[PDB]
């Protein structure tokens, strides 16, 4: 528009692989409705 | 893209035929199914916002997604899947309206695993929120209507998984 | 955080940090002990001040908790304060930052779209965040208070 | 592949150097090492299956990978998915007695990133599982032994992403 | 980017959990050391000139590299080197601010060992270049500020190698 | 490496290291620090090694060094010398590797076809290294000397 | 499913369909319209087909729903009832098809993998799917329940 | 501890302590550092302990944790694990003390009465007591698992 | 400071923040002891300079010599002279409490002046690190670290 | 740019070193300093109703509200707002400054010239930061007011 000069709008899904992925997925990737484990055991010692 | 119509003649310009009676009868086929098609369009479009509603409604919310930790947790994420929620619809209707499923292909189907996979965004879930969509979606259109609209909504979802 | 926010505006311009940017850091280190106490205040009073909150909030808008309004029934009414309580830990979180960009992504960003696929009334959630207010305020020292207000009132001005 | 000694005899044929002190302490260095290195190894190698486990139920199982639609789905894909599990675990070890992160660049970080995308394995979420093998393996090698195999669990993590 | 107080933030939020005493904790560290991070940074600046121009001298000149059929010969070559140099000295210096390694993932570290493999920069002499500016940083910063300074350096080594 | 090659075989295998293979590999870093004062003693010793071993060689075959010869004239001379120097570079290497493979790599593999092109006679060299060994032995001491030949006498086989 | 059976034994041949293969093709198109009664059958039954077996396989063997016990607790009780869903969702598959062929490529490959490292006892899932078979017997008549039979057999014995 | 009861001693009958009870006291204060980070161990392995010991337990005793038994329900069997908390607890405090004293006030004394009114079965308690020593000795080195299994048995001999 | 502030809000088109104007309460209450940090150096300007000089001098012979630019008296005084120029430049940075007036002055566009003089410019940065230490002698310990900040970044901008 | 620049500027120019009668200009300037940020603040919190009690004043119940007028449609009226709050938060960035250059070099230069293409009545806009002034100068109080009146003064001469 005359004033802004440009920048960065949008990458590739590899291009934001290479800076986020390092280290990977953090996250066990939820599902809905799924029947889970996770966390029950933490829930319980917090309780004892 | 392409369309029924477009495809006809696509086929026949390969060949370097001129249009045929043959031709003129897929043509005169597809004339047929188009009116009720352009109704159940309109249908979708004034129900939009609803039929996302009640499939998000159906899968994907009041759940773990939605609860902290969860692909859709955060108002920015919850934003982007209904975002997602209606490019599936719109596309869908588009492909409905062509009598193709070249455009969900063309546009929807490419590459979109591997943008899902980089973000993190689970396609199982996705899927079931599509295929959440059709159902409603069908109750709108209508019987005659629910079957042409139901194969482009399971192709998007074969498509994803 | 406005370390991150220094950080950001250096790289940019492919330059070490400025002094007066420098400065800012240090500022900030040093107030940083103080927020950390405020912050630690608003959570443990962070259940009543939900609940006074709720209840102003449902006083000033009976509707919203009514068969037609969408806060009614028990399940519902439970995630209205549920969503309370989502702002005030952001309001936490924002204040050990010192700025409000946590608090944004978190919150602000897409929010108006969520609640309206959820056909929730925005300016009532806005009541709400200004009820959390006011009950915060008081448990808060007038000068903590001011620093609490600034983030309580950027939600507000967010939300509307 | 190339290990520690033989990297520090390359680099000297390279320039054509006898070997030096400098050199030599790096070697001795690397002795010292050896011996934990050995300890851990063992340890690995007998824990590798209840590593595997623990990590997956940390990270894969009761997710939507493993929900109908998921890449993990079906025996078939879950049995490979732990497969791959087993190479990762079994390469690093490999890595850690070496003490060079050659032998995984050699053979499983070459075109794996292209073969999964192909496949529509999700590299991220395998990422995930690398990274959750690390933190136990941390556990049952003890601490000593813990930084030399993590570097190599995260070599690995770096190269898929 | 993150910092370490928005790490602690980010794992607080996806867990749900207000802010508790042992966040807490890890935050006021944070704090303590702030003031001798700026410090830090305030004399690498002051001083990024010599303190690469020292590293050079210890590894990069008076070498083979320099020497006709090297890879830092000719003056663009030498130049180029001696920019990556000082991209890699006030990257470690955001990081030490910041507290966090992320950010030396998200900008120095993604693709550049691809991208020396294909220019075939040598990586090793590279990572001795690294080494040998956190020596030199060491003793500018002082004690107490170089342990800080030198996880990053020892992070960048790692990323490269 | 001793190391290399046990892992070399479990991949191959597609299996994690066996006990035995482990228990090599222990023994072989224990060794380790002894073959290094090994290794340092023939590099120390390495320049009056070569020029007597050439001496030695230069006597046992005069022809090389004759006008027929390939070795003939100072250029020929000392390329056998640098020759020479080569091997006793790639034995210290490989007293610390422990394995003879680093040493098979750069020296024994293709080494028939290059001499023949260059028309030198591989027995000389051989001759050539075993002088080499003399002189070195007497330097090493009787156990490290044992060390010593065991990769001076690979270097003799290969050639 | 039959059909694609007989086009590749068809095609490795290099040739047309012979007429007693298409004879057999014949056969199953008159068979499927019985088969896929026999499948709706199960169908709707389902959620009782498991209750059942579920119930009988717990009598059977208390160990699984036991502290020590894989199958102990709400949550992993779910499970177990999931996976034997899951068989019975596969052996509907099956008798469509008139093959094994799709409940062997979903459920019995790997199979013994995935449950080792779930550390679930294979007997005991064996069991539940016999349970199953008997429970589905009562149901269909019993023609129909000799031919859900040998899928529920092949099942069993894939275990 | 050893130092009160050689004071206890001493002031029963009236006199200065003994040498052979100086002695004693010299003893047990160079053995306390050792005895602390034993007790340090166990502490920081407490959470897992109680853990494994209660699987341990139930797998021993399918019936405490049944309709029927008193573990059964989260409530109980959470209250079960408290129990073995407890008595983990009282151990560590022997362990530093170097006497079973320590233990014994809070835990061993009425203890069967307590039980009795609680309906909870001594035998079963004595079992998660011996399952947490198994635990606790894996962790510890084999002279340090020594001192701590006195302890251990000494509670399970107290409750039988 | 304020200017600085002020900027900054103008950029996001928002009022100034209650912290950014607490900030600003701040610098003004501490310029009073910013002015005296300035006063002091100003009274031992012409020693400070003059120490430096020679510091200077000591670590490069060859800039005073025949061959050097600051040979001659002509020379050695202006090179002495523009060495008074940064240290006022430093006081006027103190009193401001950032390094803009200092930068406007003094730091932009240097490179091309001193190009065209033919003057080193590492020996000017010495100069500029030698008179930050005799001044840091004269200053109190507190007072020498303000000091400092204003000395390292001339020093890192030449 | 600030009063403590100006100073600084001044003394620049003459090659002076700061000196006693300068810091005394500065030190003015401080004790001012408290009243100005007391000032600002109250002006942050009523800016909304410092616009709408001015508008009220002079803007609305006109001609230029009604159609045909400038600030008929929502966009103008919207914009006509929009600058008024500007004009409001230049004069409080100036009254902290204690200079009137920041409204010389940001808003004073080429408005003239923008209204005038724009067909935006000057004399209308005057008369609206004129209202603007009378409105602050009450909630800030008297010793402030007379601060924060030169500088809307200035903007009014400027347009
Ligand atoms: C309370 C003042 C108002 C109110 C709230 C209300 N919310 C819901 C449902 C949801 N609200 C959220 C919101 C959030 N999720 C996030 O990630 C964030 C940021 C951290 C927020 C704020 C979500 C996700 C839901 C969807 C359901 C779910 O829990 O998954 C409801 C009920 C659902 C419905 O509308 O049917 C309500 C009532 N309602 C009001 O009227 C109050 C003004
Ligand atoms: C001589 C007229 C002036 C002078 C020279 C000088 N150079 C160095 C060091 C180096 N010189 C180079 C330059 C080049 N390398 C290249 O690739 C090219 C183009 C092909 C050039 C011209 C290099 C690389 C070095 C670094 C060391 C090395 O050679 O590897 C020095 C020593 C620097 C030091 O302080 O160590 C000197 C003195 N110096 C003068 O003042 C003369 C006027
Ligand atoms: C019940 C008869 C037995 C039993 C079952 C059991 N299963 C699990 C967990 C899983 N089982 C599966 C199985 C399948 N996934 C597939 O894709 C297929 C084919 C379609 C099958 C059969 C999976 C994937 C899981 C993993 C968990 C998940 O859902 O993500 C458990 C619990 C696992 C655990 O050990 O925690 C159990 C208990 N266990 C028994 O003892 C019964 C005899
Ligand atoms: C009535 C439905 C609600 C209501 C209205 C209300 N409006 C005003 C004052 C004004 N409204 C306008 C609106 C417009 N100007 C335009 O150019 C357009 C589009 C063409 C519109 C819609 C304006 C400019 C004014 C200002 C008056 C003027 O003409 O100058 C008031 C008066 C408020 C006051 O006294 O300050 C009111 C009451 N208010 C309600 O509560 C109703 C729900």
């Amino acid at each position: 528009g005359e004033d802004v000069l440009p920048y960065e709008r949008y990458l590739t899904p590899a291009g934001l692989s290479l800076r986020k992925g390092r280290f990977g997925s953090s996250d066990v990737l939820t599902t809905p409705g799924g029947i889970t484990p996770r966390g029950d055991a933490a829930r319980m010692m917090d309780k004892i | 893209m392409q369309d029924a119509i477009t495809a006809v003649i696509n086929n026949y310009d390969v060949q370097g035929k001129y249009l045929d009676g043959a031709a003129l009868d897929k043509l005169k086929a597809y004339f047929t199914t188009g009116a009720v098609r352009v109704r159940a369009a309109a249908v979708i479009s004034s129900n939009a916002t609803t039929i996302i509603k009640e499939a998000a409604a159906k899968a994907l919310i009041y759940s773990d997604l939605t609860r902290p930790g969860g692909n859709m947790y955060t108002t920015r994420r919850y934003a982007a899947c209904i975002r997602d929620m209606d490019y599936f619809l719109r596309y869908a209707t588009y492909a409905m309206l062509a009598g193709d499923p070249s455009i969900l292909d063309e546009r929807v189907l490419n590459g979109l695993k591997e943008t899902y996979n980089s973000l993190g965004v689970p396609i199982a879930a996705t899927v079931g929120g599509i295929q959440a969509m059709k159902e409603v979606v069908g109750g709108l259109v209508g019987p005659d209507a629910a079957k042409e609209a139901s194969i482009y909504f399971d192709y998007l979802s074969s498509g994803l998984s | 955080s406005v370390l991150t926010k220094a950080i950001v505006n250096a790289d940019a311009e492919a330059r070490y940090l400025s002094p007066g940017e420098l400065d800012r850091i240090k500022s900030f280190v040093a107030s940083g002990e103080r927020r950390l106490r405020i912050a630690q205040t608003l959570t443990e009073a962070r259940e009543r001040i939900v609940k006074q909150a709720g209840d102003q909030l449902f006083q000033k808008r009976p509707d919203v908790v009514s068969p037609g309004g969408n806060a009614y029934g028990e399940k519902m009414t439970a995630l209205c304060l549920r969503d309370l309580d989502y702002y005030l830990r952001l309001v936490t979180y924002g204040i050990v930052a010192g700025d409000v960009t946590p608090i944004e992504e978190i919150g602000i960003i897409g929010v108006k779209e969520m609640y309206n696929s959820l056909q929730t009334p925005i300016p009532a959630v806005a009541e709400g965040v200004r009820a959390m207010k006011n009950v915060a305020t008081s448990l808060l020292s007038g000068d903590d208070a001011a620093e609490a207000g600034f983030y309580f009132d950027y939600l507000v001005g967010a939300m509307q």
